[PDB]
């Protein structure tokens, strides 16, 4: 298999660096480039820079010359970035891609690395099971919920019944406030199925080493 | 730096119309753009290379054209899976450019959102905090306010809102709104309401309960 595989996701200090990885398997011989992209809250996209012999070498976007460093372990096809002076502004999804040269166009790109760059601390969340208001069941579908709440930093994970319940699921975006973040999920089955069967809301939280399970119970008086 | 300018930023579009995308480039880059799609935390694939070079593994619908300054993507017919974002890319030289991108987004029927609403768990209780959670769900347009009333008295601190992206197999949006208080607070009232104002019906859909009936 052909593909571009980037190491996980990090937290930084203001004014410290990082160095984050990409390695190129199942490529052709003698075919080695690898180019480095930065995109902000999943929109604009912005070139670092690359090592490519067929664009001229090892060459910088003037904005990430001071900031950047690019690498290669050609034993392994292990490309690294390495940025320093880190800033809120470096926070961010960092990509690796590579050209495929026939025309030519940037055919493999990694999953991305989420960086964070801040002071605060880490936290791992609280998990909480979100069960309907107490009494009777009033229809023929019920509706779930599981909040991940006040965690630091970024990303979590989060399913149902450890992801064959996946139709009826709406995991809402994190929201961030005061350095802190809060996540929810709802699920939503047929009025037949829960409580009869079981539903538990899976949780991980990779800075923290943190994996919940939350069984959702039905209230009480 | 060669710059890119693309259009639109974003559009509503219906399944079977032919959709368009606009880049032009600050000079002439000699037929260097390729077009990208990207899905929701997905990396960008390739769609179309210089210009109109087309690739295995892409749909026929996707096509590309243009020279010197002004090139367009065009969807001859659009499919449900087409959602998503877009970008143009110079290449004729480093450091390439992207275009700032166009999301692409389906018309469907309007749609009332379904109304959950989500008294505090006991374990948060237990460790002082007191939060109310309210979902929206399959909802149409996007566009919707949320009001929280307590004992019928609106209460605005303390709301934290997320909306979903388009829904990939209905088109529809969800949203959901939380409103922490302290445990003592929280314990001071009784009735707790979640009011869903959107253009499907003149009237809010209220869901409420009182913090000790069952
Ligand atoms: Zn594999
Ligand atoms: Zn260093
Ligand atoms: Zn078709
Ligand atoms: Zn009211
Ligand atoms: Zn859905
Ligand atoms: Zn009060």
């Amino acid at each position: 298999e052909i593909q571009l595989q980037q190491s996980g996701p990090e937290l930084v200090k203001p004014g410290a660096s990082v160095k984050v990885s990409c390695k190129a398997s199942g490529f052709p011989f003698s075919t080695y480039n690898i180019y480095w992209v930065i995109q902000s809250h999943g929109k604009s996209l912005e070139w670092i820079g690359y090592i490519d012999p067929y664009n001229g070498g090892t060459s910088y976007n003037q904005k990430f010359r001071g900031k950047a460093t690019l690498t290669v372990d050609k034993s392994s096809s292990t490309a690294y970035m390495h940025l320093n002076s880190l800033t809120s502004e470096d926070s961010a999804v960092y990509y690796c891609a590579r050209r495929w040269y026939t025309g030519d166009w940037f055919a493999y790109w990694g999953q991305g690395t989420l960086v964070t760059v801040s002071a605060a601390k880490t936290t791992a969340p609280s998990v909480y099971p979100l069960a309907p208001v107490c009494g009777d069941t009033t229809g023929s579908s019920v509706t779930l919920g599981c909040l991940v709440k006040g965690y630091f930093p970024e990303p979590v994970t989060l399913t149902w019944n450890s992801g064959s319940l996946s139709s009826g699921v709406h995991t809402f975006p994190a929201v961030l406030q005061s350095d802190l973040y809060t996540l929810s999920s709802s699920v939503t089955v047929t009025s037949s199925t829960w409580p009869s069967q079981s539903i538990t809301c899976n949780v991980a939280h990779p800075a923290s080493s943190t994996k919940v399970d939350k069984k959702i119970e039905p209230r009480g008086p | 730096d060669i710059k890119m300018t693309q259009s639109p930023s974003s559009m509503y579009v219906s399944l079977g119309e032919r959709v368009t995308i606009t880049c032009k480039a600050s000079q002439d880059i000699n037929r260097y753009l390729s077009w990208f799609q990207q899905k929701p935390g997905k990396s960008p694939k390739t769609l179309i290379y210089r210009a109109n070079r087309m690739l295995d593994g892409v749909p026929s619908r996707f096509s590309g054209s243009g020279s010197g300054q002004d090139y367009s993507l065009t969807i001859s017919s659009l499919e449900y899976e087409d959602m998503g974002n877009y970008y143009c890319l110079q290449y004729d030289e480093f450091p390439f450019t992207f275009g700032s991108g166009t999301k692409l987004e389906i018309k469907r029927a309007d749609a009332a959102p379904t109304v959950s609403i989500f008294p505090p768990s006991s374990e948060q209780l237990t460790s002082g905090g007191a939060s109310v959670v309210c979902f929206l769900n399959n909802f149409y347009p996007k566009d919707i306010n949320v009001k929280w009333k307590i004992d019928g008295s609106e209460r605005q601190n303390g709301v934290l809102n997320s909306w979903t992206d388009q829904d990939s197999k209905d088109s529809t949006y969800s949203m959901s709104s939380t409103l922490t208080l302290t445990k003592d607070e929280y314990e001071r009232h009784n009735s707790y309401t979640c009011e869903a104002t959107h253009k499907t019906s003149t009237s809010p859909i209220v869901k409420s309960f009182n913090r000790n009936e069952c």
